[PDB]
């Protein structure tokens, strides 16, 4: 028995990632380290760079770390960049001063990676010359993909063919290639990402994109009798925003207002009203779509996810076996 | 299923052969539609016994352009010396069509060896084809051909186990194709 | 091999193929894109079932570009109107296909009209096909021409006009072989 499986979402929903998870759970980390240290660049400079273009204008709370900001500046285009010793240390006293920081705060009027609090929080452990990556560290790095990629591995003498694909609009024309053969779709969405807007363009809400990929996707012309199974991927961020309090949901999307927790909905140990409410209205959205059409020819199967996980991961993963040998997928 | 069926087999170590009229869109410019298709007539029919012989397939004319394979549709190993000897065949029998029918007929041929897919597409007018870079690649010689020889890549030569004396193509010269993808070409005597 | 005398014949190409066509071994050496041409294809040979399009004879798939005529079957110039017609359609069809692919492919038409002649050539097959230096122009008017356009020669734009058509100049071209041509591109 061999399954072929394809990675299907926007940019940076977290698809190579959900990947990395099935190496480490069923399969030169040297080579990881510049990614990483590109990762931890490009966090520093990108949140430096909007403190000015903002509205209004975040100001530093150090007038001595203006000097660290002109130095970075001056060093963001660099091709081939050493990193000296300096640099982590100015990163490291910008990414401390509370201006930077509220800025941060800020981060959704603005593109910037994921990763950016978890590599900045590290930068002495990342600095070192005898600097191991852990395994938290390469689920953590991101890197772009641009055409497909094939993953195999086995569960149980099971075979899964697993394609990893890219998100941004541009590679989409790739996906194509294969759709003919499939046994299923996993769909994966920035549950989070709802109070941010797509790189393509700077100005399409990012989760609404991904709605409408979604839809793209469930009627598509090829895929009629392909079932999909979603990750609702990214719900550590989601819990956090919405908790938080600072950007609010019903901003963004107004049939929230009218949103009540479904009766059947079962929550996690300890987990808040609020949050199980974001999370389910969210799954909604995209259950009211594969609802419309279909007729049974094909189904849809919602999973609360967390691709940095690698315990939910696997947990899941275990949710999905059990979908696919089951209706005979 | 919701794709089509595709009628479509791939087919490893095989040769193609393209050969095209030089100038023939100046040609029909010039004398009479009933009488071109005639010359154009005298001069495929007489392909078409050619490739029979040779045991190359005709695929189809596009005009001015005739093509043909050989390896198919069962694997020969002779295969590369088929092409070689059907150019050899069509560049002589060019010359007798030229010399019984006053017209200017010059053909450039074109030969590479590798993978292609063949089949057919659509759903009407079906007509048998073949696809792939080496395909491509083969359509790229004839156009970097010369006038009555048979130009060759390297691909085709390791086919050839030496039997015929060739020379320097220089096909990267005549042919933008050729050069950015950095085929070493040769011509055959 | 009939003579004929008024024959619309038209290239539809889809230049953006050949670069979208890679050779992988996750895309089965190719045949997963022309999976996607075999679609394409099938598309635009289900509207020569369509009523109004009855005139059209699909003569063949020259790559990936598809090549029609009408009046092959003989109110007396709207045959040359019909190609036009079908020309738009093949457009309708491509986009269908962009909406579930992905992509932004454009068709490129060349349309012109004159005498041809029409049969089988060769001692293979018995391929129906058509001849003449009408079949030529319009080819160049698709080799030529732009993306989203469809580009025909002046004697065609003339009677496209007849039938209530606009043209626009493109120009004064040289079409290799046949030398300075002024050439329109019809009006969506
Ligand atoms: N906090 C958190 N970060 C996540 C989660 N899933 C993915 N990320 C992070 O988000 C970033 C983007 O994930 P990634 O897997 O690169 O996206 P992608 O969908 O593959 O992106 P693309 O190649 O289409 S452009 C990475 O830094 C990844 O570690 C998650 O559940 N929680
Ligand atoms: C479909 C894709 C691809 C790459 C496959 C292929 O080998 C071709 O079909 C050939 C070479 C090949 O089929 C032989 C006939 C002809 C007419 C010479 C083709 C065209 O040049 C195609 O390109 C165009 C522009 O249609 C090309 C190159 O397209
Ligand atoms: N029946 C047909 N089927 C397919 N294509 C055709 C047919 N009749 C003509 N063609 C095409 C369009 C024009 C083309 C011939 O021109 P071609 O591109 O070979 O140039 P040419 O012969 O003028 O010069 P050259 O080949 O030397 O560069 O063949
Ligand atoms: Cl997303
Ligand atoms: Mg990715
Ligand atoms: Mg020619
Ligand atoms: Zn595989
Ligand atoms: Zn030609």
């Amino acid at each position: 028995a061999t399954h072929r499986l394809l990675l299907l979402g926007a940019g940076e929903s977290g698809k190579s990632t959900i990947v990395k998870q099935m190496r480490i759970l069923h399969v030169e980390k040297a080579t990881k380290v510049q990614d990483i240290k590109n990762n931890l660049k490009e966090a520093i400079e990108t949140i430096v760079a909007a403190m000015s273009n903002l509205v209004p204008p975040v100001e530093l709370a150090n007038p001595e770390n203006q000097f660290r900001v002109d130095y970075i500046l001056s060093v963001m285009n660099v091709p081939d960049f050493d990193f000296p010793p300096e640099f982590y240390e100015h990163a490291k006293a910008l990414w401390e001063d509370e201006g930077v920081r509220a800025c941060y705060e800020r981060s959704n009027e603005y593109q910037l990676i994921d990763c950016a609090q978890y590599f900045l929080d590290k930068i002495d452990v990342i600095k070192q010359d005898d600097y191991v990556p852990s395994d938290q560290d390469l689920l953590r790095c991101r890197v772009l993909t641009s055409g497909i990629f094939e993953t195999k591995f086995q569960v149980d003498k099971v075979n899964f063919h697993m394609f990893d694909v890219g998100g941004q609009r541009d590679e989409r024309r790739k996906w194509i290639q294969c759709f003919n053969d499939v046994t299923a779709i996993i769909f994966v969405v920035a549950s989070s990402s709802y109070n941010m807007v797509i790189r393509e363009d700077n100005q399409t809400n990012r989760l609404q994109e991904a709605l409408n990929l979604f839809k793209s996707i469930w009627n598509n012309r090829w895929l009629r009798t392909i079932s999909v199974i979603l990750f609702l991927n990214k719900q550590d961020l989601l819990a956090e925003k919405v908790l938080a309090g600072k950007s609010k949901i019903e901003d963004y999307f107004p049939e929230f207002a009218r949103y009540t927790t479904p009766e059947d909905a079962t929550p996690e140990p300890g987990e808040d009203p609020r949050v199980t409410r974001a999370k389910y209205f969210i799954r909604d959205e995209f259950l009211r779509i594969s609802t419309a059409s279909g007729d049974g020819r094909h189904y849809c199967y919602p999973h609360f996810t967390c691709a940095v996980d690698t315990e939910n991961i696997r947990r899941v993963f275990n949710d999905c076996r059990d979908i696919i040998q089951r209706m005979h997928l | 299923m919701m794709f089509h069926k595709i009628y479509i087999q791939k087919h490893d170590n095989v040769s193609i052969l393209f050969a095209d009229i030089e100038g023939f869109t100046s040609l029909a410019s010039q004398c009479t539609a009933q009488e071109l298709v005639m010359t154009l007539n005298e001069l495929f029919a007489r392909f078409d016994k050619l490739a029979a012989e040779n045991h190359c397939l005709r695929i189809k004319i596009l005009g001015d352009c005739y093509y043909c394979v050989s390896g198919l549709p069962e694997a020969r190993a002779d295969h590369a010396h088929c092409c070689v000897e059907m150019g050899m065949d069509m560049i002589e029998a060019i010359s007798l069509v030229r010399e019984m029918t006053g017209v200017n007929v010059n053909m450039r041929v074109g030969i590479h060896s590798g993978r292609v897919h063949c089949g057919v597409l659509g759903l009407r007018k079906w007509q048998f084809d073949v696809w792939s870079n080496d395909v491509t690649l083969a359509n790229h010689m004839e156009a970097g051909g010369k006038a009555g020889r048979i130009h060759i890549t390297k691909a085709t030569l390791s086919y050839l186990n030496g039997d015929y004396e060739v020379e320097p193509g220089c096909g990267g010269e005549r042919n933008a194709y050729l050069k950015e993808h950095s085929i070493e070409t040769f011509l055959i005597l | 091999h009939q003579s004929y005398d008024c024959v619309c014949v038209m290239f539809a190409s889809i230049p953006d193929f050949k670069e979208f066509y890679t050779e992988s071994d996750v895309n089965k050496e190719g045949l997963e894109c022309l999976r996607l041409l075999n679609e394409i294809i099938a598309d635009f040979d289900d509207l020569l079932s369509k009523p109004k399009f009855s005139g059209v004879e699909k003569i063949k798939t020259i790559g990936s570009t598809y090549m029609a005529a009408t009046g092959l079957s003989a109110r007396q110039y709207m045959h040359i109107g019909t190609m036009v017609e079908f020309a738009y359609a093949l457009v309708g069809k491509l986009d269908a296909i962009n909406k579930h692919s992905f992509n932004d492919f454009k068709l490129r038409v060349g349309i012109n009209h004159g005498p041809v002649i029409a049969g089988v050539i060769g001692a293979q097959k018995p391929q129906y096909d058509i001849w003449g230096n009408t079949v030529n122009v319009a080819s160049r008017m698709d080799s030529t021409g732009v993306l989203d356009k469809i580009q025909v020669t002046e004697e065609t734009s003339l009677i496209l006009q007849t039938l209530g058509y606009t043209c626009t100049c493109r120009g004064i071209i040289n079409v290799k072989g046949k030398g300075d041509l002024k050439t329109y591109f019809v009006n969506t």
